């Protein structure tokens, strides 16, 4: 069990930690998150009570450093921070967590929910989607841009997810071109598993990525290449079958932990009816699909 | 973006492009077979390519051999239309190669601008008008040559005969949808009210009459009314 304390709480702001959330009121003694799961990736973030406009967060592991939280008025926002003092780290620890100013990080024991959105989320792929590499964590929000968004501009602050383009010469074999724009396996397991992602693990991860970062600051970019990617698995005639049925578990938990009153936004009608009932693959979400039809039967 | 009646003069300044109309690509003849069920014969097809200024048509002749073993014979034929346009924008010196290829039916942009992704800088454009080049084998030499055909070919054509020597682009392409319009409609009628008269001649390299100017005047009038005639007649006004 790890924790990432909190210096202090100048303003009030909505954090969220994983899937959970609470609310904390201006310089109210709040100092932090107790009882975190080492094992998977974690994203803590934020929302200001006064802008409700930019959500941003940080993703991060416990394994690979001591992470905390300190406001800086300069910039108006929470900045995570790495302790490097060891020593200096467990001791701030253990003094706010006796004084007990810590929230507990609320895990039923139930619940696979953080495991099944995460895990094939690993945070040496991230710190390549998100390139800052004097940190241990990545930082986002609502309004950063992709790479494929910037072609079509400032590159710090870019999301350099893999580029999905189903009108390339990257995707289209010159001579086959009716044949793979059709039934996209070669794009699929050729250029992108065997080739850019190497393993259908990778894949799987920076689409579950890129869900998350649509989930939890309504980055529009990061909605795209999920979409894309789900795209690119359900119109291909030739899937691994392990591929398929883990997808039908992917998408499943990413629907239902869904907010139901953003669905507009974050589901785009058409590459869901086409993987559902048009594509290749119409048969084989049936998960997926049980889910959509009782939870969004409207979208559909 | 898509082409409509705001940007209409557009087709007529210098810069090159293309029409490709694909209607007329895959046809068939629908006939009962000896059990009674149904059964399709394709004939000969033509891809229907035209440069508006010019008046330059590239006829590629769809030979029936195309489709022998073929599935999904509609859908190929969307995509063997944006492969031999491909072909041909590829077989033109650079200084021709069209800068847009406007499609006159928008289920023809998917396969053209895959099927041209080595011209990146060439735009693959839909259209919302309602041009009436599936009447192109109402033009007697259009059909024949491509009824007669035994293999793939290649037929040159200016659609506009020699009207340039006289009236401008825009006027042309005028006559032409027109005529073609009244062909559509009622082709019995278009074609008697351009024949009738047996002093007025086709070239041997043209494909309408020689008309002199006053007769043409005569022509598009005649045209005219045929098509306001049919209309009333389709919708009882």
């Amino acid at each position: 069990m790890n924790t990432v304390p909190f210096t202090s709480a100048p303003i009030e702001v909505t954090i969220g930690i994983d899937q959970y959330s609470f609310n904390v009121k201006e310089n109210q003694p709040f100092h932090g998150i107790k009882d975190i799961p080492i094992g998977h990736v974690h994203v803590i973030h934020f929302q200001h009570a006064d802008n409700s406009s930019m959500r941003y967060g940080y993703w991060f592991d416990c394994r690979m450093g001591n992470f905390y939280i300190q406001y800086d008025p300069k910039d108006g926002l929470y900045k995570m921070m790495e302790e490097r003092d060891g020593a200096k780290f467990e001791n701030i620890v253990h003094n706010f967590k006796e004084r007990q100013m810590m929230v507990s990080y609320p895990k039923i024991d139930e619940d696979d929910t953080w495991y099944n959105l995460t895990e094939f989320v690993q945070m040496d792929k991230i710190r390549k989607i998100v390139r800052k590499d004097e940190n241990q964590f990545s930082y986002v929000d609502s309004s950063m841009t992709t790479v494929q968004e910037n072609e079509l501009s400032d590159p710090a602050h870019s999301l350099n997810y893999t580029v999905i383009n189903f009108k390339s010469r990257e995707a289209i074999r010159p001579g086959h071109e009716m044949e793979d724009f059709l039934d996209k396996s070669y794009y699929l397991n050729t250029v992108m598993l065997q080739g850019i992602f190497k393993n259908s693990s990778n894949y799987f991860g920076e689409l579950q990525f890129a869900f998350l970062n649509a989930m939890f600051f309504g980055n529009y970019g990061s909605s795209l290449q999920w979409h894309a990617m789900i795209e690119l698995i359900c119109s291909s005639a030739t899937v691994p079958k392990h591929m398929l049925d883990k997808l039908d578990e992917i998408l499943y938990y990413q629907i239902k932990t869904l907010p139901e009153q953003y669905s507009d936004i974050l589901l785009n009608e058409r590459v869901w009816n086409i993987c559902l009932y048009s594509s290749f693959q119409k048969n084989s979400l049936h998960n997926t699909e049980k889910i959509m039809e009782n939870k969004y039967p409207e979208l559909l | 973006g898509a082409m409509n009646s705001s940007n209409y003069a557009e087709l007529f300044n210098n810069d090159i492009k293309l029409f490709v109309d694909d209607t007329n690509v895959y046809r068939v003849t629908v006939h009962k077979t000896f059990e009674g069920n149904v059964a399709t014969k394709a004939i000969n097809g033509c891809i229907f390519t035209l440069n508006p200024k010019t008046g330059h048509l590239f006829l590629k002749i769809i030979h029936t051999s195309v489709w022998a073993g073929q599935k999904r014979l509609s859908q190929l034929a969307k995509w063997k239309t944006a492969e031999e346009v491909s072909a041909l924008v590829r077989s033109l010196p650079k200084e021709e190669q069209p800068k847009q290829i406007i499609v006159t039916r928008k289920a023809m942009l998917d396969p053209l601008e895959v099927h041209m992704l080595d011209f990146p800088n060439i735009a693959i454009r839909p259209t919302e008008l309602r041009l009436p080049f599936s009447a192109a084998m109402s033009i007697d030499k259009l059909s024949d040559v491509v009824m007669k055909a035994t293999e793939p070919q290649m037929v040159l054509f200016n659609i506009y005969d020699d009207w340039l020597d006289r009236i401008s682009s825009y006027t042309a392409f005028s006559r032409l949808t027109l005529l073609l319009r009244a062909l559509k409609t009622n082709e019995e009628s278009a074609k008697m009210i351009l024949l009738s008269d047996p002093t007025i001649t086709i070239k041997s390299y043209h494909l309408w009459p020689s008309f002199t100017d006053e007769q043409w005047i005569t022509i598009e009038s005649q045209m005219r009314d045929l098509i306001l005639t049919e209309y009333g007649r389709k919708y009882n006004v």
